[PDB]
Order: C-alpha cells, then structure tokens, then sequence
C-alpha cells in the first residue's frame, strides 16, 4: 500500500468533521491559529474527550501521499514545495508559541482539556489546508513510481519540525 | 635591442562583458571592464557592467567559528523607481524591453541575445556579419560567450555549478496564495542567468542537514515573470540611497562601525545536507 | 494537564487489556531485549492480514508514550532504584527504538519470510509497537499504582529529550 | 571627563571587587548615557551608528545597537532590556556591587530595596553610597524629559506605553538602540527596513522577530567588500516634525 493513504486521508478527514460537526476548511490561515476562528471548534470538540491528541504530526509521512500526484506536464514541482515550507513555518511557530496559542483559546471558554484544544485545531486548521491543496491539485493523478528528490527537502523540514515538537513537549512535560 | 624569450601566460577576464569590441578593425574600443572580472569566482560578469545592466553590486556575507564567507549582491534601485525600472534582471520575454538593444553595442546586442536564447536573433546578427574580419570577430564574440554559457549550463555535467543543492528561491512569501513559480522561470532561465541570480540573491535562511540559520526575517526582492525585481514582497519600498556610479552630529558621532545603509539581496532557503 | 496524563496511563494500561484480546495477541513473553523476530508472531501476522494496516504512524511519540510511567511517588524516598530503573526502562526503549528503524529493512525481508504481503511495511511497526506495549504492560505491572497529580523530575525528562531526539530522527530517516 | 552609567561604582564597601569596568567610548558624549562595556554587559548590546543619505546632503550617523544574541537564547536569555517586573530578575543582584543594585533599583522605582541596601551598607560607607545616589540621579534627571518626535514603537498604543513606562534614562537607552523601520522627514516617509528586528512587550525589550525562528547571530573572496552578518535593533514609526535638515 504506497497509494490508499492519500484516500484515507480524505476519507478520515471528512470523518472527523462529520464526528465534531466541524468542517470550517474556509477559513485558510498561514499565520496562527486563533480562537476568534476555531471557538465554535473548542465548544463543539468540549463534547467528547480528546484523549487521541499526539504531540507530533509526523510531517513527511503525512505529507507523502501528496508526492504521488502525476506532474508530468511544472505546477506541482514547486507548489508542493512552497507547501512543504509553509507548513515547515506554520508548525515551527504553533510550537514556538503553543503557550500563547493556549492561553489564547483557554481565554475562550477555559477548557480542562485545553491542550488537547490547541493541538486539535492546529491538526484540523493543516489538515482543511491541506483539503485545500489537494482538491487544488485534484485534476493530477496520484499514484506510486515515484521519483522526486525533493522528498528530501521534506524529510529535512520534517526532521526540522519533530525537533521544534520535541521542545515543546518538553516544556510542557518539565513544567509541572 | 629586441627583448623576447617565449609565449606567456597571464590573467583571465571572466566576464561575459569582456569579449565586447567594437566590430572595427579601424576603430579601437576597449570595454569598460572592473579588475574583479580576474578573480577565479563564481562571478561571471564584472562589478562594472554588472551595475551598468542589472543595477547591481557584488558583496560578501561572511557567516561563520565555522566561517564559510559567501558571495551576495545589492540593490541600486531607488526608492522612486517604479515598474520596468524595479525588474533587476529581467527575463527572456522582457530583456528586449530593458535593454535599448537599439542604442547599444551590436556585439553587446549579440551577447544579450546569447544569454537570454533569441536564437533568430542570434543567426540574423551572424549573417548580417558574416555577408559584409567581421566573420573573425563573430567567432572571438560567439566563441567567448558560447564558453562562458556551456560552463554555466547548471542542467549538464562536465561543468562545475551543480553542488547538488536544492535552494527553493521560489519559497512561498506566506501570504501569496498556493504559488510562487519563481523556479519554474528558473528552470527556464539560461544558464549563466541562473548562476548569476544564486550568486548575487544570498537565501534567507541557510539549511544544514537539521540545522536552519535565520538571515533576513523578510525578503528584499522577487522573482517573476518579468525576472528579478528589486521589489519588498510586502508593499512600502525600502528607501535606498543611490550615492555614485549610474554634520556635527556626526563629528560628534565618531566610528561606532556604522551599518552599512544597502539593501543586500534576501530570498529562498538554501537547502545542503551531507546525504 | 497531568492529570489528563494519569488519565493517559490508565487509558494505555486498560486499551492494551482491550486490544490484547479483541485481536487476542498478548505476546506478552516478549521485551524489549533486542530486535523482535517473526517467529514469534507467525500467527499474530496471520491475524493481522486479516487487517488494512496503512492505520500507523512512521514515527514514534516516545515523549508521550513514556511520560506518564514519569509521574510516581518518587517522594517516597524508599527506593530511588525505582527511578533508575526508569532511567535504564526509558533509554533501553529509546535503544530499542533505534534498532528497529536502523535495521527496519531487515526486519522488512523477515516479515516477507512470514506472510509475504504488501501490509509488510506496517505490520513491522505494528509488531515493534504491539511488543513494545506489551513491555509496558509487563512494566506497569512491575511498578505500583503510585501515580500524583504532578511530578517534576529534570534529570529525567532531560534523558527523555536527548533519547527521544535520536529516535525520531531515526524514525524519520525511514525514507521511501 | 566621561560618561557612563555604573562607573559611579565607588568602592563604598571592602568586600568583593571593583576596577572600573568602563568603556573608553563613555568619554564620547553621544547621545547614550551608558559606554560599550556595560551595554554589553547588561543588556547584550553594541553601540553603533548608521548613514542615510546625501541626496539632501544629510548622511546624519542615525543611533543604533547591534544584537549581541543568537537565535538559541530563550525567554531570560533573549530579553535585552528588563521591565521593573523582571529586571531584578534577569540581574544577578548577588552578583554585581550592592552600588549597581541600587543603580538597577533606583532605574526600575525600587526606592525600597535602595533603602534597605543603604541601611544594611551604613553597618564613610554611608557617604560613598550617597555620592553613587547623586552620579545616578544627575544621570537619571539629564535623560527624564520631565524638566526645563512620535517615534511609535508600536505603529510601523501598547508598546508606546511600555516605553513610556520605562523610566527617563531606559527610555533613552530604548530610544537610542532601537530603530524605527520607518522615518518620516517632515512630510515624506521612508522605509529603511522591511521586518523589525526586536519586540517591545511586558517583560521589556526581546531580541525576538514577529514571526519564524530567531534571527541567526553568532559571536576566498578577497577582493570585495563585506556586508556584516550581526543583527541591528529594529522596531517602530517614527515622525519628525515641521522642522528643516535639523544637522544641530
Ligand atoms: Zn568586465
Ligand atoms: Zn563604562
């Protein structure tokens, strides 16, 4: 299975808004996430408990399927990779300010589970972003054979991006 | 009296610039060339006609204990300067406009045409040439720049410019929508025009293996369909105070190693790992 | 917050009783000693066939997975081997960890020895992981119920860091 | 004759150290209040100047502080200039000389502490201290406005209040190191910078960038010029008024 993941991705995405009545993907963002968007996410997502929250987002395999994309043709040559850097960018400043981001959410309707709130709709505001992407890029044909050296370009960002969530974990583990 | 042992070796010129003459025979000219031009660089185009065309100024950013110096280039347009005037370098499909190829040079035309392809250009002017000496300095111009573009050539091999690096100079601005094509252009600009862009345009952040090193929090110029553009990506052009070329308080204000008041040129990721 | 983590102990402890059994593997005899080999989950393979795999992550959240053992009655002060033992339990995993990603391939050839199927590349993680769990198990069970609200122990979390640094980067180096 | 904030240390007291750790350039009476050494030394700052232009033949050395911290400093260690909430913090207070602590106390409106130092110290102690209360004073009034040009920090208002919160010399230091982005001269704006370089918030000044990593400041092409790596402060708007080519 090197092809079905993209699929299940959409599939599972859908899902997920469909189980949280959530599927705000319009609201695009490039910046930080804010509760002035995703406060009707917290309230709906308050509902059941957000035990299945991961500190990571495990980016270039989350990524990948989206390589598969045909570009023969170059479009995707160099949009995926603005995408793969603006996404390198979005995570390094939501862990660089994930107390902020927290603070800023808990302000909106303290949470006991206020963490899993911010790491929820940071993975909901990528993944509608990604959506956006990928039906962007609908028309391609995705499939395996795949040969693209800037898979390695996405290893680099996403080893970049586990280091900046190990730093986060750790302040929130090493704060009590 | 006369004095002579043996044929010698000297310098290179390494601009393209340098093989300008005048098409005469009769009529000596010598081009204006800076002594840069015989540095065994990156650069392939002298300081001189490098601000002469492209408005622009070689420069070194030293990063470093591991210093690994590295070459850049700066803006000389001005802050009033507005449209075609903010295009840097220009592209293939705008270079006609920029250039008054008609005032200049045809020898200087033909090697602007050589960069930027214009293969029917290209013939046309050998043929002109070639049916009126003139066919010696066709083949001492055409020779000098087709070399000088063959070793640039980054798509080839034999050539020395592929370092395996994937610097994304197209790296999106973070508020431009899903975009960016600079490097598609790229992909399309001739070969000394990309080796000269990587040279003069420093990344903004430098990757190493899992290490980023932060530059330039913003970018000072663009890449479009037009080229370069000595534009800010965010609106308000920065101010830039054009001095040569083209008061108390400060005696009291002794050296405090005043920054410089340039604009160096800021864009990309540059992207090299030990794999 | 912590608390939300002493849910997550409890929550691991009672989902690996659930999943040992509504997939009834409990290959529990197993540690994390050295490489796991197919041999030992012939049969475990065969049931996970029944099964689309692709539902796994490449990398691993160390971080999390182990933080919650972090928080005990350290404040006992009756046994600081107890918390040595931690110490060796979490870089012994962090080791075990790496070997698996260093040697992922071979394991790969060893799979398609046992059940030659195309899930191979998630049923390698899978066992790593479902063996991995059941060390945890085998380790709660070691260990006592004595589990704060809040615990801060530096020493600890920075080995945490420093291991689970190099195993996700291996992790990640797991191109294809 | 000199100026430099701290070397009015005097040796009060006979027991940790002093050797008058002052900066030559405190003879240079520019516009600071305070020399190399000690803005080094206390804030991870470097005084420096800057040009602008002659096309009004005006080319005036505009003030400026190079960063003196790396993109791996964080909260504490990236903050450059303290609040009065913090200062006392970032401070080794048992490091420096119960002088400077006074100096930090009387800056940041801790009149407390600069008693209780003073009662503790009078156990010609007492007349040292009192000469350090009028050095710093003197200095403290010469920088406060408040005796006989817009520079928005926030504009490019809550930054322009934490300025203002800081005290008449901080202000000045803050003043004198930062760099608005933008300039106006009477009537026609310009931009010298596209990003700030420095953050003015709660906790004080912070050698931070409005967004991404931290900007990278660590501590054969021989024949051209170099442009320098280090990181200058930047951050504002400022407006100067109905006045001319002001070179006074
Ligand atoms: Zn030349
Ligand atoms: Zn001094």
């Amino acid at each position: 299975i090197v092809n079905e993941k993209l699929q299940k991705i959409i599939v599972v995405t859908d899902g997920m808004k469909r189980l949280y009545e959530y599927c705000n993907c319009k609201n695009s963002l490039e910046t930080l996430p804010s509760a002035a968007n995703y406060g009707s996410l917290l309230k709906r997502l308050n509902l059941y408990n957000l035990d299945h929250i991961e500190m990571n987002v495990n980016f270039y395999e989350l990524l990948f399927p989206l390589t598969l994309y045909n570009d023969n043709d170059k479009t995707l040559s160099h949009q995926l990779v603005n995408y793969i850097f603006l996404a390198s960018n979005y995570f390094q400043n939501c862990a660089k300010n994930f107390n902020y981001m927290r603070e800023t959410f808990n302000v909106f309707g303290p949470f006991k589970q206020i963490d899993f709130m911010v790491m929820f709709v940071i993975k909901f505001n990528f993944l509608c972003d990604m959506r956006n992407f990928a039906k962007l890029i609908d028309e391609l044909v995705p499939n395996k054979q795949p040969n693209m050296r800037i898979h390695s370009v996405l290893v680099m960002r996403d080893k970049i991006v586990k280091l900046a969530f190990s730093n986060l974990q750790f302040q929130t583990f090493s704060k009590k | 009296v006369p004095v002579g042992m043996a044929p010698r070796q000297m310098r290179v010129n390494r601009c393209i610039f340098a093989s300008i003459v005048s098409f005469d025979a009769c009529i000596t000219y010598k081009s204006p060339c800076s002594p840069d031009a015989y540095h065994d660089d990156g650069w392939f185009i002298c300081n001189n006609h490098l601000i002469k065309r492209f408005k622009m100024s070689k420069m070194v950013l030293p990063i470093f204990d591991n210093q690994f110096k590295m070459t850049i280039a700066r803006h000389l347009v001005g802050n009033k300067e507005r449209g075609i005037k903010r295009i840097l370098i220009p592209s293939a499909t705008n270079y006609q406009d920029v250039f008054n190829l008609n005032s200049m040079m045809q020898a200087e035309q033909l090697i602007f045409h050589l960069i930027y392809n214009n293969e029917n250009a290209v013939n046309t002017i050998c043929d002109n040439l070639k049916y009126t000496n003139t066919q010696r300095v066709i083949h001492s111009v055409y020779a000098t720049t087709k070399s000088i573009l063959d070793t640039t050539n980054p798509n080839t091999f034999c050539s020395r410019v592929s370092r395996d690096e994937l610097r994304f100079f197209d790296v999106t601005n973070a508020r431009a929508l899903r975009g960016g094509a600079g490097d598609q252009l790229f992909n399309n600009y001739s070969g000394f025009l990309q080796n000269l862009i990587r040279r003069a345009v420093a990344p903004e952040y430098l990757q190493i293996d899992t290490e980023e090193l932060r530059f330039r929090n913003c970018a000072t110029c663009i890449i479009d369909e037009t080229g370069l553009v000595a534009s800010v990506p965010d609106g308000p052009e920065l101010y830039n105070p054009i001095r040569s070329s083209d008061r108390e308080l400060d005696r009291t204000l002794s050296g405090y190693e005043e920054y410089p008041t340039y604009v160096p040129l800021f864009l990309g990721y540059q992207i090299i790992n030990s794999e």
